[PDB]
């Protein structure tokens, strides 16, 4: 009863339970290994890197 | 920590840059006349190179 | 039609502004040499540094890296067909050794990519639980004052 | 001039070009001393890019 | 003792004959001696019904 | 342009292996000249339908540019489906073989 | 040539079969030669790697 | 007459003269600083990084 | 919210203290270096200032550390 809760998002269109983004320091990729190569396909907008 | 690295730079094709490959390119394949030339030289007893001599 | 055009006036072989004249001009430039391929003595002038050439080499060597064979083809074209006993300068020697090193690394480490060798591909293998951390700050080096 | 006593690696980086030129000159001298030559092939059909172009002759 | 050799046999006095099997043998031996993980790896292959596009 | 749906349906039938057996059976006692003339006649029939019906009839896609817009859209569809796909494949090939931009690199300095 | 072909392949389906078999045989022999040259090139590449 | 030539491409649609890609070792960005952030806009295809 | 409205005299554990100092450091770096970005602070933005002639080279290989056997 003294620990904080993680945010909840669940709907037919989108959710936040199929992945884990991590903490502020110890971050991690929300998407898993098989769809990390296709991250562009899970986005409404994409602003690529500068190289 | 070098093998199996992640994609660091983007891959792209600039607009209207040419590709020079037709639609039958996957069925295309290479060829060298060197093997046939070697067979013919061996069969016709043509001048050999000195690399045959150790 | 072409035959009659040849005997019509201002309609001879490539003279005039008719379509027969254009076709004859096209055949003339074809019959000329300027659009023929170059000889082996002159391949490293344009052809071995050509995007068409590089793409065709990469296509017909599917999973390989023809930078080294391109260097060796340049060496051949300059040594054996142009007559240069010393085809490679120091720059070309460095480039050859760089490409040799890249070949070595690509065959030693499976899946090696851009920052260590000039190479990019998309379908990579990742562990499954990928942690993301900040780089460390650049090392404070000692300095005067 | 590059102070190779104190920066040999830095100086070799500057001087290996002249070492390479000496290496070339050594063979160029040996092949003149011992007469070494090769059979040159006939002239190519498109040695000249253009008929009206001059073919400057080279030894 | 004047020559840098292990034995007196300097090999055959005629070159080898061309053979798929000898080439395979030599290539396998070199691969084994090198022991390089990464040989034969194809990071990208042209997408095609053919197994080997181009060659 | 017209009968795009019918053209898709024709391609769909063509890709069916059952239709391959049907064509194999239909090919009994048949010549390449006959097949070529049949295809040419079909194409001529399409273009003649266009040439005739454009004089008096207007399709649902009719617009102030007429059939120019339909032909441009056909071209663009072909482009985006085939050529840009090929460009993607060529990009990945070149990037794996030389690096990004490898085909526009300058010659090695002498 | 047309006589000899139509004598042995009078119909379109037989002509197509003969053409396809010719193509396959050509491709197979070309593959044999390419495999031999590829083995040589592989050996040369392996010696470059050894260097 | 012994130095090699750079490739030439010039048309209404695309060219290779608004930029310089460099050598095999010393590469550089063809696009300039003001349009590097919008590189995605100068491409028919774009395959972003994995992160 | 933990100290003044729930009554906890020691609201922050060691993790939260580290997080606070990390964020303080990120603020400091963001205000010290103009345009500093991801690898040093968790931050990504597109409109960046670049020199004008951006050279691209390969990283050096990872340093061979000595090891037994």
């Amino acid at each position: 009863h003294e620990q904080p809760y993680r945010a909840f998002s669940l709907g037919f269109t989108a959710n936040n339970l199929s992945g884990n983004w991590g903490d502020y320091i110890d971050r991690q990729d929300n998407k898993n290994a098989l769809m990390r190569p296709a991250r562009m396909m899970f986005t409404d907008v994409f602003i690529p890197t500068t190289k | 920590s070098m093998d199996h690295g992640m994609q660091y730079s983007s891959i792209y094709w600039e607009t209207s840059h040419r590709t020079y490959l037709p639609f039958w390119a996957s069925l295309t394949q290479k060829f060298s006349w060197k093997i046939m030339d070697d067979q013919i030289r061996s069969f016709l007893r043509l001048p050999k190179p000195v690399t045959t001599e150790p | 039609q072409f035959w009659e055009a040849q005997f019509a006036n201002r309609s001879f072989f490539f003279f005039g502004n008719a379509w027969t004249s254009a076709a004859a001009f096209a055949f003339f430039i074809w019959w000329s040499r300027v659009f023929d391929p170059p000889p082996k003595e002159r391949l490293d002038r344009y052809w071995l540094n050509s995007p068409k050439f590089r793409i065709l080499s990469a296509f017909h060597n599917p999973g390989k890296r023809p930078g080294l064979k391109i260097s060796l083809m340049t060496y051949e074209a300059r040594y054996c067909y142009r007559g240069l006993d010393h085809p490679f300068t120091l720059n070309e020697m460095k480039d050859f050794l760089f490409k040799l090193r890249e070949q070595y690394l690509v065959n030693k480490y499976e899946g090696i990519q851009f920052p260590f060798v000039f190479r990019q591909f998309n379908r990579v293998s990742t562990p499954g639980t990928l942690e993301v951390h900040t780089s460390p700050a650049l090392q404070q080096q000692p300095h005067f004052h | 001039s590059a102070q190779a006593r104190i920066d040999p690696q830095g100086a070799a980086t500057k001087c290996v070009k002249w070492f390479n030129e000496w290496r070339q000159c050594a063979w160029d001298q040996e092949k003149m001393v011992k007469g070494y030559n090769y059979i040159e092939d006939r002239r190519a059909r498109k040695h000249k890019p253009y008929i009206g172009a001059p073919d400057l002759q080279y030894s | 003792h004047l020559y840098n050799v292990d034995s007196t046999d300097l090999g055959s006095a005629v070159a080898p004959v061309r053979s798929k099997e000898q080439l395979d043998r030599v290539a396998d031996s070199l691969k084994a001696d090198l022991n390089l993980p990464g040989y034969g790896h194809i990071p990208y292959k042209w997408e095609s019904l053919r197994p080997n596009p181009g060659a | 342009g017209f009968h795009f749906q019918q053209y898709i349906a024709m391609a769909g039938r063509a890709i069916n292996p059952v239709q391959w057996t049907r064509a194999w059976r239909r090919m009994e006692g048949k010549s390449a000249t006959e097949v070529y003339r049949d295809a040419l006649a079909w194409t001529n029939n399409q273009f003649a339908q266009i040439s005739r019906a454009s004089q008096y009839r207007a399709w649902w896609w009719q617009n102030p540019l007429g059939m120019g817009l339909v032909l441009y859209g056909t071209y663009k569809a072909w482009h985006m489906i085939y050529m840009v796909r090929k460009q993607k494949k060529t990009a990945q090939l070149v990037a794996a073989a030389y690096g990004q931009g490898g085909q526009w690199l300058n010659p090695v300095p002498r | 040539v047309n006589a000899f072909v139509v004598k042995h392949n009078p119909d379109l389906r037989l002509q197509f079969v003969a053409f396809a078999s010719f193509i396959a045989t050509h491709m197979a022999i070309t593959k044999e030669f390419n495999d031999m040259y590829q083995r040589l090139v592989d050996i040369t590449s392996l010696l470059e790697l050894q260097a």
